[PDB]
C-alpha cells in the first residue's frame, strides 16, 4: 500500500500547493524585505549596541 | 562581587574540580569500535561477555594486563552507518571482523573495508582486522566442492610468497588461500592512507581465546606510533 | 521530605562548653551551604555562623568569633557547632538553615526545628513591631536599611521571613520581589533600594506571626526587629 | 507496480509546473535595490572551558542567559553565560549524546543520542540535585534533535527516518510522523509552535503540522545530507545547510526554493545554521573550523567568525539578540557579538 | 695553533649562519605549539631559547678573539658575557638529555606515557635543570673571584682576559667537576635512552623506511650532543688530567661549541 499511500500524499501536496499557486514569489520576497526592514533596528548584530548596556563587556 | 556571587564562583570551581577528576579517570582507559557484518562472530571475538548499557548501542568491558578496554558495537541498525560513525573518530582502534569461510559475501566485506578505510573522519584511526572462522575456510578449501576461482580469477595466477611461514604444519593450499585472502585486504589498505594509519591483520577461529592479547598488543603499537608522531620522529 | 533535626541543647554553667549537632536528610547535603542562626528567647533572629559548600569558606559573627566553631561531615550528613566560654547572652534557640547559591537559587529556603539552650554592619530598621489587623484586608510591612542593598549587577538582596507562633521561620521573598516556592501568591515585595515593603492582599488565620527582613549584600547578615501581625 | 508509478509520476511533474508558474522575479533581483549590510566585525567576549571532549550540541535559554551544552565526555553543562559560571553539571548514563535542548520554562533539559532514549532531567527540585525526570520510550535509531514545545510536550527526530511528538507525563509517543527516506538529522520549531520543519539525509526537508501529524509540505533542491535547519523569525521561511557546502533559503508559502548561499572557495559541509533576531544575518557553521555570516537578502559573505581550532558543531543566537554562541569539536564554546 | 683571523672568521660565519636558521626554528616551534602543547615542543622551545642566547653572545667573543684575548669593552661586563656564553652549552646538553629521555619513555612505555603525559611536568623538568645549572655555575664562580674586578684577570703588562689566563691550578678541578656533572651524566642518559628507543623501534615495526627515518632523527640529536659540545668537555677533562698541556685545545673546543649553536637547530629544530 506504499504506492497508493504516496499517491494520496502527493494529492495532498497538490492541495497544499494550491495556495502556493495563490501566493506570489515576488510578494513573498517583498514580505521578507518588509520584515527585515521593520525589525532592522532591534538586533544588535545588525546594528552594534553601545557598550553601556551590552552585557558581554570586558 | 557580592556574597552570593562569591558563593556561585566557589560552586563553579568545585564543579570544575569534579570535571577534571572525571576526565582523567576516563582518559585512563582505552576505547575500541567493533564493526563487521552478521554471521561473522563479531560478538565472540573476546570470550568475556557483558550487557553493559544494552539499550541502544552495545557496550563491552574487558581488562588485559591491568588496562581496561571498552568496546562499542552499534548493532541496533542494519542500515547505512555513514552518519553516526563520525562520533567514533577518536577511538583507539576499529576492530573489523570478517568471516573468511564463505566466498559469496567476501567481495561485499572487501567493499565494506574499503569504505571504512577511506572514510573522511576515520583517516587517522588504525584498523585491527580479524579473519574469523579459519577452520571452516580450511575445511572448505580441503573439500574442494567450492573454489576461489569461481569468484577470484587472480587466485589462479597467485602464488604463496617466499616469506610465508605456515607454523602449525598445515596444508600448503590452506596457507595459499589464507595469504591470498589477507592480501586482498592489505592491498585495499595500502592503496591509500600513506602511513598515517595502518591495518593489523590477524587470523582467528571461534574457539580461539587469545584475541584479547592481540588486541592489546596492537593497541600498544598504535599508542607507540602516536607517541613517536608527537615527538616528530616519524 | 527535606528534614533537618538538631540536638544538644540543655542546661550548662556559664563559661562552659557544649556541642550542637544537626542531622540532615532528604536532600543532597554536600551541595548546600549551611547556617547557624540564633534567636534570643524574647528577641528577634540573629545570624551566628556559616559553613560553605565543601568547607571552602567559613564566616562567623563578631559576638561569637573565636569561641565558636562550625564544622561539617558530609558522609554522615551532619553539621556541628562547638561552643566554648558560654555566656548569658548565648541562651537562644539556635536554628539550623539550609542554603544554596547559583544564578537562580533561593537561599535560606529551609529551616530546622532548633534546640533551646540555657545557661546557669548594615542595620535593619522595622518601623512597627506590632500591627493589629483583621482578616480579608490588605496589609503592608516596611523596613529600611542603612546602606542601599542594590548591587551593581542589578540584584538587591533582601529576604522576608514569616515565623508563626511556636514554629520555625520560613522564607517568603528571597530577593527584592521573588516569591519563594510553596508560598501562596498573595504575598509580594516591592520598594526602592533602601526602603522595602512586603504586601499581603488577603489575610487568613495562618498569616498571624512575626515578619523579619534580612539583608544578604555582605557579611555579617543582619535581621530586622520584626513586625508582629495578630488577627482582629 | 508501475501502474501507480505513472500516477505519482504525473503528480511530480504537475507540482513542478506550479512552482515555475509561481516564480516570476528572483529574490536577488528584488533585493538588488537595497544597500548592503556591509562588513560585520564580531568579537569574542567569553570562552567556556569546562568540556573535556568534542561538543555536539548547545541550546540557549529563553532568558538570554544560562545556556546548556553537551559533549562526548558524558556531561551536560549549564553555564551562566554572563559570568562564565558553571551553574550545573549533569552526568549522562550514555556518553554518546548528539543533541540537547533547554525547556522554555527553564525547568527541564533534554538530551539523547546513540542510546535511542530522549532523557528529560529536572533542574528545580527540592532535593537540590538534578534528577532524571523521565527516560522517554524507544526509537529504532539514534536521536539527532529534540525541542521542547512546553513543559510537558517534546518533539524528537531520530535516525529511524521518523520524527515523533511525546507527552512527558505519560511517557508515550502521542504522535509519530510519517517516514523520510534517510536519517532525520535536524529539527526546528515554528515561532508559534504550530508547525515544524525537519531535514533528512535524503537531501529533502519536510514541513509538518504538529496537531494533525501529517506532512504538510516537502522541499527539495539539495544534493547531499541536510545537517541543519532553522525557521526565519517570522516563521514564513526557513534555511537549511548541507554537506554539498551550500545553504538554501526556502519559503513555506510559495513552496519553492528562494535563495542559495554558496561560494567557490567554500567546499566543506555545513554543520549548523541560525538566523539573527531580525533575520537579516544568516549564521552558518562549517567543517573548515570557522563560521560565516551571510546577508540573508543580498546573499554575500558579510562576515567571518574564525575563532575555533576544530570543526564547528553547534551554533545558536540568543532570543534577546545580544550574542551568538558557537561550540566546536575542540571542546570549546565561544560567545561572539 | 691560534690564527686570530681564522678564529674570527669561523666565529663570524657561525653566528651569521646560526641566527637565521635558529630564529626560523624557534618560529616553527612556536607555530606548532600555538595549536597544542607537548613535552617535545617545550624542550624544543627551551633549546631554541638557549641557542638564541648563545648566538647573541657569540659576536662578543668573536671580537675578543679578533683582539687575540683582549676585551675592548671595559671589564664591567665580564660576568654578563661569561654567563651568556658558557651557560647555554651545559643548558643545551641538559635539554638534549631530557628530550632523549622523553623519547625513550614515549617509545618504550607508550600506554604509561600517555597515561601521565602533561606539558606541566616538562616545564617543571626544564626549570629544574635551568636552576641546577645556574646554581652550579654560581657556586663554581663564587670561588673564582679573589674578592681587579670579579671574573677578570690581567697578566703583567697585559690586557684583561675573560678567564683565558685564569690560573690553571685553580681552574682545573672546578672546570673538570663542572664539565663532568653537566655533560657526562646527560651523555650517559642520552646514550641509554637512545639504545632503548632503538630497541623499541626495532620491536615495534611499522615500516622499514620510517623505522630508519626515526632512528636517524634520534641519532641526529645524539650526535649534535656528541660531535660539538663533546670536544669542549673532552678538552676540559684533558686539561684537568694534563696541567702542562697547551691551551689551544680550549680554543678548539670553543670553536666546536660555536658550531653546536648552528648544528643544533638543524637536526632537532621543528623547521
Ligand atoms: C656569581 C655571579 C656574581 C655576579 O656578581 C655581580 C656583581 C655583584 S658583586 C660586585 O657584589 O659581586 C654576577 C654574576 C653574573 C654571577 C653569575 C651568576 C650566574 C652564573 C655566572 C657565571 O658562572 C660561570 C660562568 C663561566 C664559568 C664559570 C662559571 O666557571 C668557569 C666558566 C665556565 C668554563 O670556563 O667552563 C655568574
Amino acid at each position: 500500500t506504499a504506492s497508493i499511500a504516496q499517491a494520496r500524499k502527493l494529492v495532498e501536496q497538490l492541495k497544499m500547493e494550491a495556495n502556493i499557486d495563490r501566493i506570489k514569489v515576488s510578494k513573498a520576497a517583498a514580505d521578507l524585505m518588509a520584515y527585515c526592514e521593520a525589525h532592522a533596528k532591534e538586533d544588535p548584530l545588525l546594528t552594534p549596541v553601545p557598550a553601556s548596556e551590552n552585557p558581554f563587556r570586558e | 562581587l557580592s556574597a552570593e556571587d562569591k558563593a556561585a564562583v566557589e560552586r563553579s570551581k568545585m564543579i570544575d574540580r569534579n570535571l577534571r577528576e572525571d576526565g582523567e579517570k576516563a582518559r585512563r582507559t582505552l576505547r575500541l569500535l567493533l564493526l563487521g557484518a552478521d554471521n561473522s562472530g563479531k560478538s565472540t571475538i573476546v570470550k568475556q561477555m557483558r550487557i553493559l548499557h544494552t539499550s541502544g548501542i552495545f557496550e563491552t568491558k574487558f581488562q588485559v594486563d591491568k588496562v581496561n578496554f571498552h568496546m562499542f558495537d552499534v548493532g541496533g541498525q542494519r542500515d547505512e552507518r555513514r552518519k553516526w560513525i563520525q562520533c567514533f573518530n577518536d577511538v583507539t582502534a576499529i576492530i573489523f571482523v570478517v568471516d573468511s569461510s564463505d566466498y559469496n559475501r567476501l567481495q561485499e566485506a572487501l567493499n565494506d573495508f574499503k569504505s571504512i578505510w577511506n572514510n573522511r573522519w576515520l583517516r587517522t584511526i588504525s584498523v585491527i582486522l580479524f579473519l574469523n572462522k579459519q577452520d571452516l575456510l580450511a575445511e572448505k578449501v580441503l573439500a574442494g566442492k567450492s573454489k576461489i576461482e569461481d569468484y577470484f580469477p587472480e587466485f589462479a595466477r597467485y602464488t604463496t610468497p617466499e616469506d610465508a611461514t605456515p607454523e602449525p604444519g598445515e596444508d600448503p593450499r590452506v596457507t595459499r588461500a589464507k595469504y591470498f585472502i589477507r592480501k586482498e585486504f592489505v592491498d585495499i589498505s595500502t592503496a591509500s592512507g600513506d602511513g598515517r594509519h595502518i591495518c593489523y591483520p590477524h587470523f582467528t577461529c571461534a574457539v580461539d581465546t587469545e584475541n584479547a592479547r592481540r588486541i592489546f598488543n596492537d593497541c600498544k603499537d598504535i599508542i607507540l606510533q602516536m607517541n613517536l608522531r608527537e615527538y616528530n620522529l616519524v | 521530605d527535606v528534614q533537618l533535626v538538631e540536638s544538644g541543647g540543655g542546661l550548662v554553667q556559664p563559661g562552659g562548653s557544649r556541642k550542637l549537632s544537626c542531622s540532615a536528610s532528604g536532600f543532597a547535603f554536600s551541595s548546600f551551604g549551611m547556617h547557624w542562626v540564633r534567636q534570643a528567647p524574647e528577641k528577634g533572629l540573629e545570624w551566628v555562623a556559616y559553613i560553605s559548600s565543601g568547607s571552602g569558606t567559613i564566616y562567623y559573627a563578631d559576638t561569637v568569633k573565636g569561641r565558636f566553631t562550625i564544622s561539617r561531615d558530609d558522609p554522615k550528613n551532619t553539621l556541628f557547632l562547638q561552643m566554648t566560654s558560654l555566656r548569658s547572652e548565648d541562651t537562644a534557640m539556635y536554628y539550623c538553615v539550609r542554603s544554596i547559591y547559583y544564578y537562580g537559587s533561593s537561599p535560606f529556603d529551609f529551616w530546622g526545628q532548633g534546640t533551646t539552650l540555657t545557661v546557669s554592619d548594615i542595620v535593619m530598621t522595622q518601623a512597627t513591631s506590632s500591627v493589629p489587623v483583621t482578616p480579608g484586608e490588605s496589609v503592608s510591612i516596611s523596613c529600611r536599611s542603612s546602606k542601599s542593598l542594590l548591587h551593581s549587577n542589578g540584584n538587591t538582596y533582601l529576604y522576608w521571613f514569616l515565623q508563626r507562633p511556636g514554629q520555625s521561620p520560613q522564607l517568603l521573598i528571597y530577593r527584592m520581589s521573588n516569591l519563594a516556592s510553596g508560598v501562596p501568591d498573595r504575598f509580594s515585595g516591592s520598594g526602592s533600594g533602601t526602603a522595602f515593603t512586603l504586601t499581603i492582599s488577603r489575610l487568613e488565620a495562618e498569616d498571624v506571626g512575626v515578619y523579619y527582613c534580612m539583608q544578604h549584600l555582605e557579611y555579617p547578615l543582619t535581621f530586622g526587629a520584626g513586625t508582629k501581625l495578630e488577627l482582629k | 507496480l508501475d501502474q501507480l508509478r505513472q500516477e505519482a509520476e504525473q503528480l511530480k511533474n504537475q507540482i513542478r509546473d506550479a512552482r515555475k508558474a509561481c516564480a516570476d522575479a528572483t529574490l536577488s533581483q528584488i533585493t538588488n535595490n537595497i544597500d548592503p549590510v556591509g562588513r560585520i566585525q564580531m568579537r569574542t567576549r567569553r570562552t567556556l572551558r569546562g568540556h573535556l571532549a568534542k561538543i555536539y550540541a548547545m541550546h540557549w535559554g529563553t532568558d538570554s542567559r544560562l545556556l546548556v551544552s553537551a559533549s562526548q565526555d558524558g556531561k551536560l553543562i549549564i553555564w551562566d553565560s554572563y559570568t562564565t559560571n558553571k551553574v550545573h553539571a549533569i552526568p549522562l548514563r550514555s556518553s554518546w549524546v548528539m543533541t540537547c535542548a533547554y525547556a522554555p520554562s527553564g525547568n527541564y533539559v533534554a538530551c539523547g543520542g546513540l542510546d535511542n532514549i530522549c532523557s528529560i532531567y529536572n533542574l528545580k527540585t527540592r532535593e537540590g540535585n538534578v534528577r532524571v525526570s523521565r527516560e522517554l520510550a524507544g526509537h529504532t535509531g539514534y536521536l539527532s534533535c529534540c525541542r521542547f514545545l512546553d513543559d510537558n510536550q517534546i518533539v524528537t527526530s531520530s535516525g529511524d527516518t521518523t520524527c515523533a511528538l511525546w507527552d512527558i507525563e505519560t511517557g508515550q509517543q502521542t504522535t509519530t510522523f510519517t517516514g523520510h527516506t534517510g536519517d532525520v538529522m535536524s529539527l526546528s520549531l515554528a515561532p508559534d509552535t504550530r508547525l515544524f520543519v525537519s531535514g533528512a539525509c535524503d537531501a529533502s526537508a519536510k514541513l509538518w503540522d504538529v496537531r494533525e501529524g501529517m506532512c504538510r509540505q516537502t522541499f527539495t533542491g539539495h544534493e547531499s545530507d541536510i545537517n541543519a535547519i532553522c525557521f526565519f523569525p517570522n516563521g514564513n521561511a526557513f534555511a537549511t545547510g548541507s554537506d554539498d557546502a551550500t545553504c538554501r533559503l526556502f519559503d513555506l508559502r510559495a513552496d519553492q526554493e528562494l535563495m542559495t548561499y554558496s561560494h567557490d572557495n567554500i567546499i566543506c559541509g555545513i554543520t549548523s545554521v541560525s538566523f539573527s533576531k531580525s533575520g537579516r544575518l544568516l549564521l552558518a557553521g562549517y567543517d573548515d573550523f570557522n563560521c560565516n555570516v551571510w546577508d540573508a537578502l543580498k546573499a554575500d559573505r558579510a562576515g567571518v567568525l574564525a575563532g575555533h581550532d576544530n570543526r564547528v558543531s553547534c551554533l545558536g543566537v540568543t532570543d534577546d539578540g545580544m550574542a551568538v554562541a558557537t561550540g566546536s569539536w575542540d571542546s570549546f564554546l565561544k560567545i561572539w557579538n | 695553533d691560534l690564527p686570530p683571523q681564522l678564529s674570527f672568521g669561523l666565529y663570524v660565519a657561525a653566528f651569521a649562519l646560526g641566527f637565521p636558521l635558529n630564529v626560523l626554528a624557534i618560529r616553527g616551534a612556536t607555530a606548532h605549539a600555538r595549536l597544542r602543547l607537548t613535552p617535545s615542543l617545550v624542550y624544543a622551545l627551551n633549546l631554541g631559547c638557549s641557542d638564541l642566547l648563545l648566538t647573541v653572545s657569540l659576536p662578543l667573543k668573536a671580537v675578543e678573539a679578533l683582539a687575540s684575548g683582549a676585551w675592548p669593552l671595559p671589564a664591567s661586563l665580564c660576568p654578563v658575557f661569561a654567563v651568556a656564553h658558557f651557560f647555554p652549552l651545559y643548558a643545551g646538553g641538559g635539554f638534549l638529555a631530557a628530550l632523549s629521555a622523553g623519547r625513550y619513555l614515549g617509545a618504550a612505555f607508550p600506554l604509561g606515557y600517555q597515561a601521565f603525559r602533561r606539558p606541566c611536568y616538562s616545564w617543571g623538568v626544564c626549570a629544574a635543570i635551568w636552576a641546577l645549572v645556574l646554581c652550579h655555575l654560581g657556586l663554581v664562580f663564587g670561588l673564582e673571584a679573589p674578592g681587579t674586578s670579579l671574573g677578570i684577570n690581567t697578566p703583567v703588562n697585559g690586557s684583561p682576559v675573560c678567564l683565558e689566563a685564569w690560573d690553571p691550578a685553580s681552574a682545573g678541578p672546578a672546570r673538570f667537576s663542572l664539565s663532568l656533572l653537566l655533560f657526562f651524566l646527560p651523555l650517559a642518559i642520552t646514550a641509554f635512552c637512545y639504545v632503548g628507543c632503538l630497541r623499541a623501534l626495532a620491536r615495534s615495526g611499522l615500516t622499514h623506511r620510517r623505522k630508519l627515518r626515526a632512528a636517524w632523527v634520534a641519532g641526529g640529536a645524539l650526535l649534535t650532543l656528541l660531535l660539538c659540545v663533546g670536544p669542549y668537555n673532552a678538552s676540559n677533562v684533558a686539561s684537568f688530567l694534563y696541567p702542562n698541556l697547551g691551551g689551544s685545545w680550549r680554543k678548539l673546543g670553543l670553536i666546536t661549541g660555536a658550531w653546536s649553536v648552528v648544528l643544533n637547530p638543524l637536526v632537532t629544530g621543528y623547521l
